[PDB]
């Protein structure tokens, strides 16, 4: 099938960070929202990877910012969890949802905290990520973050509540 | 005039079970360095259906690394709670109803659950989450598994063919 052909195309392009490649697989008629074996779409698979401007031309071309992988994960967890920054900022610009639970209730300021990513620990908290989630275990980022031995992330949730 | 022998049913029986799982576990605990030498998993799948774990396996802990190796160093166990614990998740994973996806993720689990236990020096729990995942295939899950083709139609689906 063709265009179920050109999503698998575009999927890949988005993974491996193929900027042009992505741009032109969107002009053939890629389906911008084209998801793969694990519900993951071409925004999730950029946004994991560190792909910024392919990132950008997903969300200018109707990506949905808050889709959902086979394990609840949203584009704004996987930025989230792997540390990039400029990703998490232009996610929330665009709708993502702060507060979104992946598999176990994990939230993005569940991820960040336990990763160590204080800038985006920061973020999140300006875009109103809930400082007093508790996933499955009962755990807030804060307990996350203590975990982990991140006290000045510790340190900034402590004064957010 | 070999006669054969009409066997009343033995209900703990589950060879084909016991196997996918003993070689998916032993698989993984020597990927992740908890397990060395002889013994189910070590060396190439001796069976289409475990090479179809095996791949299926890899392949999902590559696009969720740390999901379940969380979930399980954050999961407070002892040998005491351990059954308790592998349940919870497990009845957590199958909300929403059973899928092959779902499968492979339990079987992930199941892995993760025991790396974890070998690393906290419960090395004993290992034998025991494999049983515990067994009885949870055969009694919990084995209509859909048969209702959706079996085992067979498993390693169709992720196996790596007939030439291979």
């Amino acid at each position: 099938h063709h265009g179920s052909d050109l999503g698998k195309k575009l999927l890949e392009a988005a993974n491996v960070g193929q900027h042009d490649e992505v741009r032109i697989l969107m002009a053939n008629g890629a389906d911008v929202n084209a998801a793969d074996k694990y519900g993951d779409t071409p925004l999730h698979l950029a946004a994991m990877n560190g792909h910024l401007e392919i990132v950008e031309v997903l969300l200018k071309t109707g990506a949905d910012v808050n889709a959902v992988d086979f394990m609840g994960r949203t584009p704004l967890h996987l930025a989230a969890d792997n540390g990039h920054l400029e990703i998490v900022e232009v996610l929330l610009k665009h709708g993502a949802d702060v507060n979104a639970q992946a598999f176990w209730g994990k939230t993005p300021l569940h991820l960040a905290a336990q990763q160590g990513h204080l800038e985006i620990v920061e973020v999140l908290l300006k875009h109103g990520a809930d400082v007093n989630a508790q996933d499955k275990f009962g755990k807030t980022p804060f307990d996350l973050a203590i975990d982990n031995g991140n006290e000045d992330i510790a340190e900034v949730l402590q004064k957010a509540a | 005039h070999h006669h054969h022998h009409h066997g009343s049913a033995t209900p703990a029986s589950a060879p084909d079970t016991r196997a996918l799982v003993a070689d998916f576990v032993g698989y993984k605990l020597r990927q992740k360095g908890y397990v060395c030498g002889a013994g189910p998993g070590e060396g190439p799948a001796a069976d289409p259906l475990h090479q179809a774990m095996r791949a299926a396996g890899d392949e999902f802990e590559t696009r969720f690394r740390r999901t379940f190796s969380d979930l399980a160093a954050q999961l407070h166990v002892t040998p005491g709670s351990a059954q308790q614990r592998f349940t919870q998740v497990s009845d957590e994973l199958f909300q929403g109803g059973p899928n092959w996806g779902r499968l492979v993720a339990f079987f992930v689990f199941g892995a993760a659950l025991c790396a974890e236990s070998v690393n906290k020096e419960m090395e004993v729990l290992v034998g025991q989450v494999q049983e515990w995942m067994v009885a949870y295939l055969e009694t919990r899950l084995a209509d859909w598994i048969h209702s959706s083709g079996g085992w067979a139609e498993f390693t169709a689906l992720y196996g790596d063919g007939a030439l291979e």
